[PDB]
């Protein structure tokens, strides 16, 4: 794989037309693609000159042109300001499902602002889920919903945390001033999860330009109780709870990604090959009927509020600064336009 | 768009038309870059006499190349 071959792999991709990107600018910038390439690569050891096919649309078709979008979002996000103004922190939302590279693709999004000189931190709406206290009591409140029982259906996150959380994040615009980031452990109690101790939390100084908030709820909104009665009972609540995340998320989240799946049954597909690739491997790995269960519990969320992102789009968000990627069955992206 | 891509391939040889052109292009791609640009610009259809002309060309800067990153 040549510089010129690997120019006319990075033209083909899915996202050079989506990216506003241009065969010039593709030119003049290969300098700055093959170094990233090489930074990806090394990120991940793989070797640049021994890539397999899946290696190369990841590196080349997925995460590089994700990159050069949300760097071309945070450069016209800081050229609305003047000398002296101070920049308040690009949050950029990623609206996924689970285990579909979403989180992967900001470990590697993440890495690379960190390279080009823009301080980056990342948040998962997961780090924001309520105490497992609260979490208990929450279920308590509904014996009769299991998907409140656990997590992730909205009602399980901390809401005037969260806004506290991405409140205290945005000033961060001078030195000195910090804020921690707070990471949530999902193994606490046996697998259910609580809080990591907050004196065990990543911080982040200075003024930071970029944040990145992912999800498998992002973009999600209120939708008339009528589709969603239908497609599960347990959901009325859960509709109901979203209302109220219309204004804690969709307010602080100014630029999107929207990775968008073919069906969403992957998801469980998706989860068991790895449960599957670690019981192979002999390692602590989710029984079929387990892994079932967990992903059929999200399940119900999903068949309600996917069909709104596709067809409208993400609540708070600006139809020019919300980029879709259009994923097939092994998390690469798909050339449906 | 693939005149983008013979435009890209030909420009790449008005590209290498210098010695001082070189540095950052022979990185990569190797010394034979334009016998390789040139194999793909045939596939895309070009005619015999500029492939004589690029045949040439090529070959030149194949021996620019080893001047300075030869054994």
């Amino acid at each position: 794989s040549s510089v010129d071959d690997m120019y006319d792999f990075i033209c083909s991709g899915p996202l050079i037309s989506k990216i506003g990107l241009t065969p010039e600018k593709v030119a003049e910038s290969i300098d700055e693609w093959i170094e990233y390439g090489l930074r990806l690569c090394r990120l991940f050891q793989l070797n640049q000159l021994s890539l397999n096919e899946a290696q190369k649309i990841r590196i080349y078709h997925y995460y590089i042109p994700v990159f050069m979008w949300c760097e071309q979002e945070i450069s016209q996000h800081s050229s609305k300001f003047k000398e002296e103004e101070e920049i308040p922190p690009l949050v950029i939302g990623f609206s996924a499902p689970q285990g579909c590279g979403k989180t992967t693709l900001v470990f590697a999004l993440e890495y690379l602002f960190k390279i080009t000189g823009r301080k980056a931190a990342t948040m998962s709406i997961d780090d924001f889920y309520l105490t497992a206290e609260e979490q208990a009591k929450l279920r308590d409140s509904n014996p009769g919903n299991l998907l409140l029982e656990f997590r992730g259906n909205a009602g399980s996150h901390d809401l005037p945390f969260s806004v506290e959380t991405m409140t205290a994040l945005s000033k961060l615009t001078k030195e000195g001033v910090k804020v921690k980031l707070p990471r949530y452990d999902k193994s606490a109690y046996s697998g259910r999860g609580d809080r990591a101790d907050p004196s065990e939390w990543p911080e982040v100084e200075g003024p930071l330009p970029v944040i990145l908030f992912e999800g498998w709820m992002l973009g999600f909104k209120p939708l008339p109780p009528e589709v969603v009665k239908a497609v599960d009972p347990q959901l009325e609540t859960i509709n109901k709870n979203m209302e109220a995340y219309y204004d804690a998320w969709h307010k602080y989240v100014k630029s999107w990604i929207v990775i968008k799946i073919q069906d969403p049954s992957y998801v469980y597909q998706w989860r068991l090959q790895a449960e599957i690739a670690m019981r192979a491997d002999g390692k602590p790995g989710m029984s079929d009927e387990e892994v079932k269960d967990f992903v059929s519990r999200y399940m119900p969320a999903y068949k309600a509020y996917l069909p709104t992102l596709y067809s409208e789009g993400p609540s708070g968000s600006d139809p020019k600064h919300v980029l879709l990627i259009d994923i097939d069955e092994g998390r690469n992206p798909i050339l449906g336009c | 768009s693939k005149e983008a891509t013979r435009k890209y391939y030909l420009d790449l040889f008005k590209r290498a038309d210098f010695t001082a052109n070189l540095p950052k292009l022979a990185k990569k791609g190797g010394p034979d870059r334009l016998n390789d640009a040139l194999k793909k610009l045939r596939k895309a259809g070009i005619s015999e006499e500029k492939f004589a002309e690029l045949k040439g060309a090529a070959a030149k800067y194949a021996d620019d190349w080893y001047r300075i990153y030869g054994k």
